[PDB]
DNA sequence: ACTATTGCGAAAAAAACATTTATTTATAGTAGCCGAAAATAGTG
DNA sequence: CACTATTTTCGGCTACTATAAATAAATGTTTTTTTCGCAATAGT
């Protein structure tokens, strides 16, 4: 079950990177999800709590839009990472 | 009486109602930790097992 | 109530001092995320 | 009996600490201490 619903976890990771592509205070704990705690799902390795992420991979659409900055300028990182 | 109702009557029948219904009754007077900072948090006992 | 005397409480700060900024080798080792392909099983 | 679809099966890849050893202005915090404020308390 643990395993299996791994998978799921990363799914919702998937879409939210193609959409970027385009008393009071218990009420709202309420409103969040209840789940229950299954030792297996948490579980933790060597890869975890660490620096970097997966970077998404280039496409031939950015190329261009690359290579057209990196012949009118020398090499800027500043202005670039703005238009990305 | 002695063989289905013994001799140390007193010290079984008082620890076994401490481990079945007394239990419980702790947890339930003491349930729901709270702090002052981070007020939308709260932790609680449900119950209790031995 | 309000003002004063009190203790602590929090924060500066000091001095130190290890923790970050960019290089280059790889090398083997993880570890995550992604297809690439390939067989297998449902079902036509 | 055989197509179609899928769940593997297998790399493929991309990153990513490390390492030292410089340089260096931050660039964090720590203990240790000292400062400074407020509320703590109780008597105005």
């Amino acid at each position: 079950m643990a395993k299996k619903a791994k998978l799921e976890k990363r799914r919702h990771l998937r879409e939210l990177r193609m959409r970027a592509r385009q008393k009071n205070a218990s009420i709202e704990n309420e409103y969040k999800e209840k789940v229950d705690e299954n030792p297996f799902a948490n579980l933790y390795n060597y890869g975890s709590y660490g620096r970097g992420s997966y970077t998404d991979p280039w496409t031939v659409e950015e190329m261009i839009k690359f290579y057209k900055a990196l012949s009118m300028w020398g090499t800027d990182f500043n202005l670039i990472s703005q238009l990305y | 009486f002695l063989k289905v109702k013994g001799l140390v009557k007193q010290h079984l029948d008082s620890f076994n109602y401490f481990v079945d219904t007394d239990l419980k009754k702790i947890i339930k007077a003491n349930q729901l930790i709270l702090s002052d900072v981070d007020p939308e948090f709260y932790l609680k006992y449900v119950d209790i097992r031995v």
